[PDB]
């Protein structure tokens, strides 16, 4: 089968760049049979070039394909925060047809720090015998982002599990999730309850805490 | 418009078989090279079968058998019916159109998630992240549902039936069940007057939960 190697595999880019994503073939690909795919998370993907070159329809017109043999180019000419995808391509011209791996884009910004929330358990959650205590890191970059628990002053570890959105599409900033969790018995032993992010655009580490009835 | 529209996906168990649909508008089904192409979670889209307009079909090695594609001409509509289901066939399945007869592909379904898995189906408990002092940033406010213990994916959550809205990745926990938190920035002059209800609507388990999210001090 043809092996399409896409290169690089993650490319991070502020808007207004150009961007170029290569695809090539272990063996030449007949009539410029290759197109190029987006998709965005939780998307299907979105055809933005067949023919090597040809646009399909409605497509911006930042969106360009070349190439022939085995090498084919992807190009955003000037990219707009929007377009953090994966972004595929896909030999046509022997069977079986092949994806690429992908290419994922991210788009750069300048850094922004979280602002940082915390929640503590319900009741109606307690009332179950488990407390999920929540962090939230509030529309920050870039995505790296250290966040650790403490129960009363002692630093945890196992009991805790992170999620990151998507970028925004205007903004290019993450959010970021962080579940501890305890039980009931656990949660009521102890008072102070903390989250303490590090990021590249905070000056200091910032802590964030509770005490548990409040 | 052209566009296909797909139905099914869903819970399996292991062993078991499974039949997904979608319905063209705008081109015949009778007429085309159709295909099926699904993607595991974290990873690249990969062909599952393909049906030329004469009537043959094509399989990848890995389905070769137990799958078939198979169209309904005079309701427009493609089927893939699969068979002797196994985890490592978890995965976003999507129905498309293909230009040619090994792809380029301009019309694509939506997407279903097809989870192959011997655990039960489970209903997500919904609790309230209360707004208070602590997720308040001077005018905004954040409040949210925290959308626990849960299998399969995935969970639909919408806010008072748009704005501010991040709702997060699941997370797969120990127990195997899977957890996610939904979180709405809002005015903070309206904490005392406006309702905020998650909708949580969790098609695997027909579990429909809505959740008032009120203040804490």
């Amino acid at each position: 089968e043809i092996v399409l190697t896409q290169s690089p595999g993650t490319l991070s880019l502020s808007p207004g760049e150009r961007a170029t994503l290569s695809c090539r073939a272990s063996q030449s690909v007949s009539s410029s049979y290759l197109a190029w795919y987006q998709q965005k998370p939780g998307q299907a993907p979105r055809l933005l070039i067949y023919g090597a070159s040809s646009r399909a329809t409605g497509i911006p017109d930042r969106f360009s394909g070349s190439g022939s043999g085995t090498d084919f180019t992807l190009t955003i000419s000037r990219l707009e925060p929007e377009d953090f995808a994966v972004y595929y391509c896909q030999q046509y011209g022997s069977s079986p047809g092949t994806f690429g791996q992908g290419t994922k884009v991210e788009i750069k910004r300048t850094v922004a720090a979280p602002s940082v929330f915390i929640f503590p358990p319900s009741d109606e959650q307690l009332k179950s015998g488990t407390a999920s205590v929540v962090c939230l890191l509030n529309n920050f970059y870039p995505r790296e982002a250290k966040v650790q628990w403490k129960v009363d002053n002692a630093l945890q570890s196992g009991n805790s599990q992170e999620s990151v959105t998507e970028q925004d599409s205007k903004d290019s900033t993450y959010s970021l999730s962080s579940t501890l969790t305890l039980s009931k018995a656990d949660y009521e032993k102890h008072k102070v309850y903390a989250c303490e992010v590090t990021h590249q655009g905070l000056s200091s580490p910032v802590t964030k805490s509770f005490n548990r009835g409040e | 418009e052209v566009q296909l529209v797909e139905s099914g996906g869903g819970l399996i168990q292991p062993g078991g078989s499974l039949r997904l649909s979608c319905a063209a508008s705008g081109f015949t089904v009778s007429s085309n090279y159709m295909s099926w192409v699904r993607q595991a979670p974290g990873k690249g889209l990969e062909w599952v079968s393909v049906i030329y307009s004469g009537g043959s079909t094509y399989y990848a090695d890995s389905v070769k058998g137990r799958f078939t594609i198979s169209r309904d001409n005079s309701k427009n509509t493609l089927y893939l019916q699969m068979n002797s289901l196994r985890a490592e066939d978890t995965a976003v399945y999507y129905c498309a159109r293909d230009l040619y007869s090994s792809g380029g592909t301009d019309i694509w379904g939506q997407g279903t998630m097809v989870t192959v898995s011997s655990a039960s189906t489970k209903g997500p408990s919904v609790f309230p992240l209360a707004p208070s002092s602590k997720s308040t940033s001077g005018g905004t406010a954040a409040l949210g549902c925290l959308v626990k213990d849960y299998f399969p994916e995935p969970v639909t959550v919408s806010w008072n039936s748009t704005s501010g809205v991040h709702t997060f990745p699941a997370v797969l926990q120990s127990s195997g069940l899977y957890s996610l938190s939904s979180v709405v920035t809002v005015p903070s002059s309206s904490l005392g007057t406006q309702t905020y209800i998650c909708n949580v609507n969790h098609k695997p388990s027909n579990t429909k939960v809505d959740k008032r999210v009120e203040p804490k001090s």
